[PDB]
RNA sequence: GCCCGGAUAGCUCAGUCGGUAGAGCAGGGGAUUGAAAAUCCCCGUGUCCUUGGUUCGAUUCCGAGUCCGGGCACCA
RNA sequence: CGGGGGGAACCUGGGGAACUGAAACAUCUCAGUACCCAGAGGAGAGGAAAGAGAAAUCGACUCCCUGAGUAGCGGCGAGCG
RNA sequence: CGUAGGGAAACCGAGUCCGAACAGGGCGCGUCCGCGGCCGUGGACCCGAAACCGGG
RNA sequence: CUGGUGUUGGCUCUUGGUCGCGCCUGCGUAGGAUAGGUGGGAGCCUGUGAACCCCCGCCUCCGGGUGGGGGGGAGGCGCCGGUGAAAUACCACCCUGGCGCGGCUGGGGGCCUAACCCUCGGAUGGGGGGACAGCGCUUGGCGGGCAGUUUGACUGGGGCGG
RNA sequence: GGGGCCUGACUGCGAGGCCUGCAAGCCGAGCAGGGGCGAAAGCCGGGCCUAGUGAACCGGUGGUCCCGUGUGGAAGGGCCA
């Protein structure tokens, strides 16, 4: 209408269920895409934002409270590198990938924010906020989104993960907006 | 020959034969291979119109057929008839 | 093609309808037929005066039937008809009704356009109606001597 | 110069709509026969031209180098 | 009422060549020339900006001198302008 | 026309062009009229084709 | 000769291409079974009448998949579980192929008559042909029937040869 | 002939000559840039030398201080290759 209405989701009971659809170019020129890796977000949104990060034997303290919930070590590292029925994501800081025993038996991780030495650091919002999904063979978009007690903070993906359009080369235009899910769809420009 | 109604006659036009790459293309750019004299006629058609009594035919350029169309309109204003067939043309203008 | 109807037609009937045509039609069809017209500005608005006047030309002999209904559909006739006892022994039909009723109050009417059946013949109480489209039911009174 | 089509066993060539490599013929042995064919049986041949990549894998999907096959132009 | 036909050139319009030049030749040139037709008149055409073109610009058209063999056009040839 | 040249140009100027260059090197001091020689354009020293085109 | 357009019209049958939208679509191995991808996702469906049985279309890998209509009655699904690369309900963008109506333009096939065209004891009409043919503009092609031309030099004459 | 490091099969210039109707053809010391080999002196602007070539015009690429039809940009030109 005179904007995009978020608060137009006036279908069952509690709504955290609403999303974020679209489309773009299929194998633009010749690579792909990728999305920020839990794009930060104007809005931390106050998510149960579960980091099953790859820490050390240190990082056990506050790795966990920079917005999240379990943080391992050593232990799931080796000790969970053999099950395939039981056993977000920070980094492994300066360099040490995670494809030396965590890719053993597409996830989803980019890094955490920077610091040296904690997570929980001296400024620390952009840490539990949206989510990110890559390429999807047809399409792609395909985000989570808000919660169900919000007038403006549902409207927080305008210039942001409508604007995670910075990723796509060339093809055509990168853009076929379509929000809305577990209840109806309405659409949107960005 | 000539429309009635516009006064459109055969005008002469040249028939250019050329060859070659446009210069807007690959390049080097077109030859004219042979120029020469030809016509171009108007598009001229028959209008048979009843009108008055008498039936009436016109000579007249396609594009110009509704201004038939117009004149038997500007037509029905008029005192005529007195078998003239001919005579109703010249005096539909 | 911009055309204005006569004798309506499939497809595009009506009289007066503009519609629109391949000119090959209307060129070598309707109007050597008769069955339309060029729509010319010309005929469009001799168009226009054709409806302008009889549509509000129209609205005459309705508002004008209303202005002669508000003058009967309360006011009573009323016929000193000789009559014996309950029945009467001649009739009376409308020429003696819009008659009595020209005489009584000077108003004209027509024999006609009422909503008569019988002649009456027979002393009581009656109202009947008048007509065209909207419609005025007059009434009237029985009587004796 | 630019757009098409192709490559799979010795030869000519089929196909998952991404999960099987196959006809036919030549080629070698066996049955038939006065014979040579045509017959009938069995057995060999696979960088699926090339590295990359999409994906749980690829022989068909995509980028690609490559060689032939056409096709349409152009040539101061 | 008009028309018609004539008139040395000159004018406008409708049609419109070739030799030639290019040291051959086709694009190009000769040339919208020659010629044919129609029309006009003492002249004809044109003529009061839906113009020019870079100037707070000029102000119908025609003719002469300039501008200038410049600007350009061109098998960037011949040459045209 | 001449009093200014260089550069394709923007431009700069007794200089300027190439060049990164206080290397090098390239280009960088009358008109008007008469007369005569010659040249270009028009037959252009005179005569001559075979032929081509238009209209009769 | 030929495509496109104009002159050029009615009425049908038939189909393409497209895009609106709405319904389907999917069966390598394991796996309840016919799992299209990626993300949501712990709640939904039912008196906005579910479980169970029959008639009935359509699709098929012949296993089932799915829709209408009848009856009926307060019960169904997913999570869990397990196998897989991916798991289930439900909602999202997303054609891999197919139908169903829409619009937009595209093609054939029929019938018509009234433009055009031929005819008729002369007709504002009657027959026949007929939206073709003819003619305008435009596209490519065939094209000594015709036109304009070109077909080098050296050379113990020219040609031939070189 | 064999080996080692190399890319001077350089960029910007060229005193001066050979040859010579023109236009071409050929040799060139030396200076600057930034290099290569050498301890260095020095040498390197392809190849033991003399054939392996084609003016202009017209286009194509890649560059680029330039031009850009009133102005800003385009279109299209020029310049270098």
């Amino acid at each position: 209408k005179v904007y995009t209405i978020d608060e137009a989701a006036r279908t069952a009971k509690f709504d955290e269920t609403v999303e974020v659809h679209a489309k773009l170019g299929i194998d633009p020129r010749r690579s792909d895409q990728n999305v920020r890796g839990t794009v930060s977000l104007p809005h931390g949104l106050g998510k149960q934002v579960r980091v099953l990060a790859i820490a050390k034997g240190e990082k056990i303290k506050e790795a966990e409270e920079a917005g999240a919930d379990y943080v391992g070590g050593e232990e799931i590292i080796q000790a969970a590198a053999a099950a395939a029925a039981a056993a977000a994501a920070a980094a492994a800081a300066a360099a040490a990938a995670a494809a030396a025993a965590a890719a053993a038996a597409a996830a989803a991780a980019a890094a955490a924010a920077a610091a040296a030495a904690a997570a929980a650091a001296a400024a620390a919002a952009a840490a539990a906020a949206a989510a990110a999904a890559a390429a999807a063979a047809a399409a792609a978009a395909a985000a989570a989104a808000a919660a169900a007690a919000a007038a403006a903070a549902a409207a927080a993906a305008a210039a942001a993960a409508a604007a995670a359009a910075a990723a796509a080369a060339a093809a055509a235009a990168a853009a076929a907006a379509a929000a809305a899910a577990a209840a109806a769809a309405a659409a949107a420009a960005a | 020959k000539v429309c009635e109604i516009s006064g459109k006659r055969p005008i002469v036009a040249n028939s250019i034969q050329r060859r070659g790459k446009a210069k807007r293309e690959g390049g080097v750019g077109k030859k004219t291979t042979g120029i020469s004299k030809r016509r171009q006629y108007p598009n001229l058609q028959k209008v048979r119109v009843r009108v008055a009594g008498q039936e009436i035919t016109f000579r007249v350029a396609a594009s110009h057929i509704p201004k038939v169309y117009e004149l038997v309109e500007r037509a029905k204003g008029l005192r005529l008839e007195g078998l003239s067939p001919k005579e109703i043309k010249k005096e539909l203008l | 093609m911009k055309v204005i109807l006569l004798e309506p037609l499939e497809n595009l009937g009506d009289v007066g309808q503009v519609v629109d045509v391949k000119p090959g039609y209307a060129r070598n069809y309707l109007l050597p037929r008769g069955l339309a017209v060029l729509a010319t500005e010309s005929n469009l608005k001799a168009l226009e005066a054709r409806i302008r006047a009889q549509a509000k030309r129209l609205a005459e002999r309705k508002a004008e039937a209303e202005r002669l209904k508000e003058i009967l559909e309360n006011l009573t006739l009323t016929i000193p008809v000789r009559a014996g006892e309950t029945k009467i022994y001649g009739s009376v039909t409308a020429k003696d009704i819009a008659e009595a009723l020209s005489r009584q109050h000077g108003v004209t009417i027509d024999p006609k356009r009422l909503a008569l059946e019988k002649p009456i013949k027979e002393l009581g109480e009656y109202v009947l109606t008048y007509k065209p489209h909207p419609e005025v039911p007059i009434q009237l009174k029985v009587s004796v001597v």
